[PDB]
């Protein structure tokens, strides 16, 4: 699976003669292969079917998730926890259940988090399966001189294959004889343009020559013959499919950010452990205790719910998106749009509507503009002159297409029309502002029509005149404006007629160049009243000789047409450029059309200029001008084929408005790679199959949904179910938003680690009884903290997020040291002081003063010392002192909740004040209320001091943590004040997350 | 990377910052942590002002009182061989540590040990819990009162020939008045004989019905010859108001103990403000496992 040999541009043999090609493959042009030779080649090369990818079972991925994230740090502990049980059961000591209910709780945490990480794990694309559904089941092959329909898989290289309008090309063929055959190279070019396949050769590029039919296409009309040159994994869209299924997915930014966050966390956990080991050796503890202490500190620094919390956080935004018809297959992708700095878009079908629409019209020496928007929300074109009526008669009569039966329900533009795109566009415009064409057509009976000719270059027909006062004959004709201009001598001005003097002939030339320069295709319409005296109502004008005056006609006016852009395309492109996002057009379309749509949508701002434009404005050769004076550049695919790596880097490094035209799919992949190379995230928005290799290697794919295909839909990460381009703007707002929110929730969940680890550090150092218990740390981490932190995600913006430039990937991170300095350094420290304060209060009120607590652990823990003297001389049994220690765990946990109130409030806003933003978030309020109700419930419910070991508190204790909370609030409030008044100062480069 | 992020010589940076940054950050954390320490200390001083020196504010976690014992047995088991002397050393060292506080040399002079009734008597109130009349006075408790377990005659206290002693003690509680059961028709079997209102009775027995036969003669030694605690040593006024205070003790000799067999002996005190707990096996009663294997 050599990827480089698949990135190279394809090669072929269309230059050889028919006979020569047969020598290269071994066949008969009039008899084909023999059943013996055909089967022999069937055993030699293999079947004509795209093969399937290697598949990954699911017990594999779920298990992978088990030994991942920091679940490894938790395994060392669940397993260690059991080891101690085995030792107790085999050494015969305690039948109690502490160790075990912990190995079971830790194991359960790992199993549940695994489920949460799976829900987020990239889904497994079925690129090849969709692709495989492409090839039809039975082809028509001519063997031994007879026609037979055989399984397409049984087609080999060399035999004769016949195709008919409506069938799919079973393999890569070399046309030998055609009869008006046309193919739809949508899958390779990206255009529904009907190309024609002729046995003769016409271009050095195999993709442009007509003597080659391509797999993955269909013969729209006509019949043809040919020879099989490529079958299987060797075909063109076959090389593209094989490249698509074998192009890595990448690693999203949210993931890389999670990697960095994990790294940071594990760093401080191993630092604190190595430090308390050297300390435990300087004080005296044995090696068994020093090693056990190390393991305890590391595991204690792991936050059980921050990974699952990030999953819930991302899911709520994906639902908000689902409300605006924006569905994301990958949850991680949701964020990629906000971090994108360069959007590579497709034109036909994505930037436009892929529906030829009448754009501009010429009549009465005046250019008129028509509404070319989906929902018809614009300006009419003044339907009050007689000229327009005559124009409607010309176009509506000299047109053979008709709406498809049963469209009486859909609107006028989205209905199906059988015919060319020009006659269809004209029919739709006339049916739009002139009523039903079916009655307009039956109101005037067509007598004789002479079809479009390759020599005449026009289309004409005569019909009766519905004037009940004029029984004469009407003649109408349409065609290229130059040919029709050479056939007129009058002009229908404002209704009356006038001669064709050079004044209006020059006005017609300037109008032709005006509509032509607009990237539009123009046509000319003229008509004439046949004199009923020289051609009576009974005379039949058989289409044989000159029965109609070719010249001396009456020209009425020109009519242009082009594929317009979707409604919110210009506004969305402008919004993206406003946010500092570089827009680049990439399409396999003609550079004239591509450039016109670029200037019309905002890619090439009006005023910027290309090197050819400067050479034309000055009238000098192009090799003289300097390329640095040109901001925008149009790069052609043929030229793109011959360019080095550095040249592409310079093209993107010096030109701000770029457009790649006539580019194949492999080149699309190359351009995306040229972007990522420097160091930016890329988003590709497409519709057809040639966007598949560009959507796979990009960082995020956006597929349309209504106007797309199944390959682009399955190979994308985000789907736009209504083809509303504006969803891209919404996604760039929400991405940044959901980015700024993860920081707040992370700081919130990282602040409570300190008041959770410090008690054990004091237990081993200062030799005081144990302040905080294991069953309390677990109830906090998975209970109280979750709801307030999941609610932080719903927070609104502070400033206009659509104004700042895209974040930098190498420097701006998600978790930086500025956060650690706040959670681990300033807020968590105060929380620890409040907890220890409530602790000392509980022990001082019951008889154990602070001076007598230092140095007691050895006797405070012993299970056989039933006489422990306190500061007043009383004698406490073992269970009696243990009850007080547990009541201290309960009040410590309640102190944590009290300080989390002020932490959730100071974490609500990173910069702004609370009196500005406001407490409009109902989930946060509910979080505080529930957080308090749960603590009261865990302490006061009967049977809790039996099950969980939490005793009731006396009402005076609940107020020992209040001052610390107010202080936290005031400190952070003054913190978020100097940042506002002083931008760029010490407080900013030291505490601004 | 490796080398640069450690020391570059153009910006004169170490680990990432310059000389003045480490100073700004160190000074900030010094001032911050200093304020933190001062605030914690102030909030602890107001706490020293809240509480009283002669009485714990809350006395609900220590009631009723426990019942501890010497020796110091781990897992509540007293197992020793009558031949190997290095088997009951850990026990004697404890027993001795406890009795070493009742030496007559310590109890001398008028203060603060006054001579009290040689026979059980009633309570004695030395006033309130104040500093007005200085250090209160506590009754003297002589060693010799315990007859065969005093370490004065047979230092070992009995462990030498298969006859051990167990000095039981009631947990000291401030302002706690012991209340014995009255002579009414409802009273345990044992307590009927020798009802001395002024004595809190202590009586040991066998946990299981079978072990009864295997346990011999429980001989209690105490004040006045009774198997209890004299009410005159109460109440206790606390360390601050009654330093040099001695709590009564009761010796128990388990004579005629079957050899080479684990015996479960449960001792229990009786009284009104005495209540046992199924969770705390030392509240009012206590359990001992004795096995004189020889
Ligand atoms: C399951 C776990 C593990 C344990 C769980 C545990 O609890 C339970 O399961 C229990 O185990 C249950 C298991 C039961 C198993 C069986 C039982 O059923 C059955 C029953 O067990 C009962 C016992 C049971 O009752 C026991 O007691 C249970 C406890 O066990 C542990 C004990 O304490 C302790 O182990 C007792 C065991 C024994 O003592 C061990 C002895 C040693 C092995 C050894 O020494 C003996 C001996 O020598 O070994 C020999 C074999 C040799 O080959 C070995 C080779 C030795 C190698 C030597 C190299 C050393 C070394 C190593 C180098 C790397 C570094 C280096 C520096 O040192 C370097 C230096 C060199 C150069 C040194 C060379 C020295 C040479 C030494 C050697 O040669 C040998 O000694 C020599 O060969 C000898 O032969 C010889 O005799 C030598 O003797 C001498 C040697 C010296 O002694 C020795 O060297 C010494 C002193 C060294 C000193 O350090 C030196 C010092 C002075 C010092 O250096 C010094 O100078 N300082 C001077 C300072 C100074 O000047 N200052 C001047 C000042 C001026 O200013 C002599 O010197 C030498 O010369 C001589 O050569 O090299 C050989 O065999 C023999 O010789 C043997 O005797 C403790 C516990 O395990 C357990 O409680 C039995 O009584 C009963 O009969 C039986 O039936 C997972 C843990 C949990 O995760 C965790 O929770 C854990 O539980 C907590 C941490 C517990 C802690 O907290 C608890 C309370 C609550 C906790 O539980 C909560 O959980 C807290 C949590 C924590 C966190 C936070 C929070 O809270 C919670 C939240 C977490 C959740 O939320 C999170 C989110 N936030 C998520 C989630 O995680 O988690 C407490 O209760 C605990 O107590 C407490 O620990
Ligand atoms: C409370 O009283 C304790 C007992 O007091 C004794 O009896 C009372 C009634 C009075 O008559 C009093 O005057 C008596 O002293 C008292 O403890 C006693 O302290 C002395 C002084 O250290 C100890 O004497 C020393 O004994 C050892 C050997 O002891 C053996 O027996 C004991 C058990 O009794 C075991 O524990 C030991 O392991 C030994 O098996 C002698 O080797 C030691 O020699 C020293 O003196 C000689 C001269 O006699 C010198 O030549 C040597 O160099 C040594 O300096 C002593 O003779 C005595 O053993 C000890 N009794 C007990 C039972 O332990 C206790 O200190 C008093 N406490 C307070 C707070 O008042
Ligand atoms: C605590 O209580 C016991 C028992 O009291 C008795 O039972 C209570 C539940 C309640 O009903 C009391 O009213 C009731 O007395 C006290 O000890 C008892 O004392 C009496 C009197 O000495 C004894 O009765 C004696 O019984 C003998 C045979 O068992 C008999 O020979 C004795 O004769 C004496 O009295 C007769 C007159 O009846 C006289 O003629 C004789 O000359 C001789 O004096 C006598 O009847 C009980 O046996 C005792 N009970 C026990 C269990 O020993 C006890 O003194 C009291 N303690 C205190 C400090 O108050
Ligand atoms: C009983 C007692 C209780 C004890 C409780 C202890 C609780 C522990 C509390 C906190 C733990 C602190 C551990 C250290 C945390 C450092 C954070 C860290 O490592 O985060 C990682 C950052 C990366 O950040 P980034 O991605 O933005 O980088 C982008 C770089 N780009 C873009 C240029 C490429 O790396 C960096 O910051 C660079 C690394 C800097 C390391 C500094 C080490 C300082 C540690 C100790 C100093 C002690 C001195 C005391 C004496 C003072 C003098 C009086
Ligand atoms: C000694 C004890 C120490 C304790 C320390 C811990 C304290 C932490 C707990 C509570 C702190 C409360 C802080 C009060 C802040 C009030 C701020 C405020 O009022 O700013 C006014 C805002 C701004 O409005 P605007 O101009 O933007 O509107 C524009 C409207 N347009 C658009 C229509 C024009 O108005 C709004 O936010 C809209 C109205 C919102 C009203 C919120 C009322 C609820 C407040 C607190 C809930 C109680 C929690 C209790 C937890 C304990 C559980 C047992
Ligand atoms: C917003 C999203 C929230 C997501 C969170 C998920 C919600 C989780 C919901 C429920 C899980 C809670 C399970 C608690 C299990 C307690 C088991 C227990 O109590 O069993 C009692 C045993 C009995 O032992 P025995 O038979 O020997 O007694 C003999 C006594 N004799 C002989 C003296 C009579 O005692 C022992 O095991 C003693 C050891 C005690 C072990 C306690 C372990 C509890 C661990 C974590 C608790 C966290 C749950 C907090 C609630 C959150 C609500 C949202
Ligand atoms: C129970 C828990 C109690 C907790 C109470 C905590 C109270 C302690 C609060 C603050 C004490 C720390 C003060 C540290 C002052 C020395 C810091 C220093 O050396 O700073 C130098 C800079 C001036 O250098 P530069 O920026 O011009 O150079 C530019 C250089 N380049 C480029 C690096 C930016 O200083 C500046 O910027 C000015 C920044 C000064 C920092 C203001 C922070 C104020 C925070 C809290 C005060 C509010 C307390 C409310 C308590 C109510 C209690 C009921
Ligand atoms: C102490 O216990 C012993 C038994 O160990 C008792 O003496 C036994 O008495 C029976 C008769 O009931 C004799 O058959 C045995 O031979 C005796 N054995 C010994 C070793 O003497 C003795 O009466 C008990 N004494 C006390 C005071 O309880
Ligand atoms: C703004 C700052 C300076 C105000 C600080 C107020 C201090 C002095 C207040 C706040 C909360 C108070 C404590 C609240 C509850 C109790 C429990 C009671 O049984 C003894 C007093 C004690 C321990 C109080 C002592 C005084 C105290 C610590
Ligand atoms: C707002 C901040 C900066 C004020 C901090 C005030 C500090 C410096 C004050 C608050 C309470 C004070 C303590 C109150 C009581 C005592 C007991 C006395 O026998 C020695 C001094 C000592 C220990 C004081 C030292 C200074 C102290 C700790
Ligand atoms: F629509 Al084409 F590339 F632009 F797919
Ligand atoms: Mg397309
Ligand atoms: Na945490
Ligand atoms: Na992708």
């Amino acid at each position: 699976d050599l990827d480089e040999l698949k990135k190279e541009v394809s090669m072929d043999d269309h230059k050889l003669s028919l006979d020569e090609l047969h020598n290269k493959y071994g066949t008969d042009l009039t008899r084909g292969l023999t059943n013996a030779r055909a089967k022999e080649i069937l055993a030699r090369d293999g079947p004509n079917s795209l093969t399937p990818p290697p598949t990954t079972p699911e017990w594999i991925k779920f298990c992978r998730q088990l030994f991942g994230g920091f679940s490894i740090l938790l395994w060392i502990g669940a397993i260690l926890c059991f080891l101690a049980y085995g030792i107790q059961a085999a050494t015969e000591d305690e039948p109690a259940n502490d160790n075990l209910y912990l190995g079971v709780v830790l194991s359960t945490v790992v199993i549940v988090t695994g489920c949460f990480s799976y829900y987020q794990e990239a889904k497994s694309s079925r690129i090849m399966d969709s692709f495989k559904n492409m090839v039809p089941q039975q082809a028509l092959v001519i063997r031994d001189g007879e026609k037979s329909t055989i399984n397409a898989e049984f087609v080999v290289a060399g035999d004769l294959v016949e195709v008919k309008g409506g069938d799919r090309i079973p393999a890569d063929l070399r046309i030998i004889s055609a009869h008006g055959c046309k193919v739809d190279n949508s899958s390779l070019t990206g255009e529904s343009e009907p190309q024609t396949r002729s046995p003769e050769f016409s271009s050095e590029n195999p993709l442009e020559t007509r003597n080659i039919a391509f797999f993955s296409t269909n013969c729209v009309e006509g019949t043809a013959r040919g020879v099989v040159v490529y079958t299987g994994d060797r075909t063109v869209m076959g090389r593209i499919a094989t490249l698509a299924s074998g192009l890595e997915v990448g690693r999203t930014p949210i993931a890389i950010e999670i990697e960095h966050f994990i790294h940071i966390i594990t760093g401080v956990a191993v630092f604190l452990g190595v430090s308390f080991f050297i300390l435990s050796l300087i004080l005296g503890y044995s090696w068994l205790e020093a090693v056990i202490f190390l393991i305890g500190i590391i595991v204690a620094n792991v936050p059980e719910g921050l990974l699952a919390t990030v999953t819930v956080c991302l899911t709520l935004t994906a639902k908000r998106m689902a409300r605006k018809n924006c569905l994301v297959k990958n949850l991680e992708a949701v964020e990629t749009l906000g971090s994108t700095s360069t959007i590579c878009s497709d034109k036909t079908g994505t930037l436009t509507q892929n529906r030829m629409t009448v754009a501009h019209m010429w009549f009465d020496n005046q250019i008129h503009e028509a509404d070319t928007t989906e929902n018809q929300s614009g300006a009419a074109f003044d339907k009050t002159s007689a000229t327009w009526s005559a124009l409607s008669r010309i176009a509506a009569l000299c047109n053979r297409a008709v709406f498809q039966a049963g469209q009486d329900n859909v609107p006028i533009l989205k209905r199906s029309v059988a015919g060319d795109a020009s006659e269809s566009a004209l029919l739709k415009c006339i049916e739009l502002c002139c009523g039903s064409v079916q009655g307009m057509r039956d109101r005037n009976p067509k007598i004789v029509e002479i079809p479009f000719n390759s020599t005449n270059k026009y289309q004409l027909s005569i019909h009766e005149n519905e004037k009940s006062s004029e029984s004469r004959y009407l003649l109408v004709m349409k065609g290229a404006p130059e040919r029709i201009l050479d056939r007129c001598s009058t002009i229908l001005l404002n209704g009356a007629e006038e001669p064709l003097k050079e004044d209006m002939k020059e006005a017609f030339q300037n109008a032709y160049l005006e509509l032509g320069g607009l990237g539009e295709r123009v046509l000319g319409f003229c008509h004439f009243a046949l004199p009923e005296d020289k051609y009576n109502e009974g005379y039949p004008f058989d289409a044989d000789e000159p029965n109609f005056p070719t010249t001396d006609l009456c020209f009425v006016g020109l009519m242009a047409m082009i594929d317009p852009p979707r409604a919110a395309v210009p506004d969305a492109v402008g919004k993206c450029r406003s946010a500092g996002i570089k827009v680049i057009m990439v399409t396999g379309d003609h550079p004239i059309t591509a450039k016109a749509i670029a200037k019309g949508v905002g890619i090439i701002s009006e005023g910027n200029e290309t090197i050819e434009d400067i050479a034309a404005r000055l009238n000098i050769p192009i090799g003289q001008v300097n390329p640095r004076d040109a901001k925008a550049c149009v790069v052609h695919g043929s030229d793109l084929k011959d360019l080095s790596t550095e040249v592409l880097d310079d093209i993107l490094h010096y030109h701000t408005e770029i457009v790649f035209a006539r580019t194949s799919p492999q080149q699309k992949l190359i351009i995306v790679e040229g972007c990522q190379r420097q160091g930016a995230i890329v988003a590709v928005t497409g519709d057809g199959v040639n966007d598949s290799p560009a959507l796979k290697k990009a960082d995020i794919g956006v597929a349309m949904g209504i106007s797309g295909s199944d390959v682009s839909k399955q190979a994308a990460d985000m789907i736009l179910l209504d083809d509303n381009f504006a969803s891209i703007v919404t996604g760039v707002e929400e991405g940044r938003l959901i980015f700024d929110n993860l920081k707040k929730s992370i700081a919130y969940t990282l602040t409570s680690n300190i008041p959770e680890i410090t008690p054990f550090l004091v237990f081993i150092i200062g030799n005081v009884p144990l302040p905080l218990g294991t069953v309390t740390i677990l109830c906090i981490d998975l209970g109280t903290d979750m709801v307030p932190a999941i609610s932080l995600a719903y927070e609104q913006a502070e400033s206009d997020i659509m104004k700042r430039q895209p974040r930098n990937p190498k420097t701006d991170k998600l978790v930086n040291e500025r956060l650690i300095s706040m959670a681990y350094g300033q807020i968590g420290m105060i929380q620890a002081l409040g907890g220890f304060f409530s602790y000392f209060v509980i022990l001082a009120e019951n008889g154990f003063l602070p001076m007598d607590l230092i140095g007691k652990r050895v006797r405070w823990d012993d299970r056989w010392i039933s006489d422990v003297e306190d500061s007043f001389g009383q004698q406490w049994t073992y269970e009696q002192r243990k009850i007080v220690e547990f009541t201290c765990h309960t009040s410590f946990f309640i102190s944590i909740v009290v300080v989390q109130w002020a932490d959730l409030i100071i974490c609500k806003t990173r910069r702004n004040s609370i009196f500005q933003q406001g407490m409009k978030n109902k989930i946060l309020i509910f979080g505080l209320f529930e957080e308090t109700a749960l603590a009261a419930f865990l302490s006061y419910c009967p049977g809790t001091d039996v099950a969980l070991r939490m005793y009731p508190l006396k009402p005076s204790w609940w107020f020992c943590a209040f001052p610390y909370s107010l202080i936290i609030f005031l400190y952070d409030e003054m913190r978020r004040f100097i940042i506002r008044r002083s931008p760029g100062g010490w407080v900013e480069q030291e505490t601004y997350y | 990377g490796w080398k640069k992020f450690l020391w570059d010589s153009e910006k004169k940076e170490f680990l990432g910052r310059t000389g003045s940054s480490w100073f700004k950050i160190f000074l900030f954390y010094l001032i911050f942590y200093g304020c933190l320490a001062g605030i914690f200390i102030g909030t602890i001083q107001v706490l020293l002002l809240t509480l009283s020196d002669f009485e714990p504010k809350y006395q609900d976690r220590v009631a009723p009182p426990g019942l501890s014992h010497a020796p110091y047995a781990i897992k509540t088991e007293i197992s020793f061989s009558i031949s190997n002397p290095k088997s009951y050393e850990s026990f004697v060292k404890s027993m001795h540590k406890l009795m070493d506080l009742y030496n007559e040399s310590s109890q001398a002079g008028n203060s603060p040990f006054e001579d009290c009734s040689d026979t059980p008597a009633d309570y004695i109130k030395r006033g309130d819990l104040d500093d007005s009349q200085g250090q209160k006075k506590a009754c003297r408790f002589s060693r010799m009162w315990l007859k065969n377990c005093s370490g004065l005659d047979d230092t070992t206290y009995g462990y030498a020939e298969g006859k051990p002693c167990v000095v039981a003690k009631l947990n000291r509680i401030i302002g706690f008045y012991p209340k014995p059961l009255k002579n009414t028709t409802d009273l345990p079997e044992e307590l009927q004989a020798n009802y001395n209102q002024y004595v809190l009775p202590l009586r040991c027995a066998a946990k299981r019905e079978e072990d009864r036969e295997k346990i011999g003669s429980i001989e209690y030694f105490g004040l006045g010859g009774y198997a209890g605690f004299p009410l005159q040593y109460y109440p206790y006024y606390g360390k601050r108001l009654q330093k040099k205070y001695l709590q009564p003790l009761l010796a128990i000799q388990f004579t005629n103990l079957t050899q080479n067999m684990e015996l479960r002996i449960e001792c229990k005190v009786y009284g009104e403000n005495i209540d046992y707990s199924e969770k705390d096996r030392f509240r009012g009663r206590f359990e001992v496992k004795i096995e004189v294997k020889s």
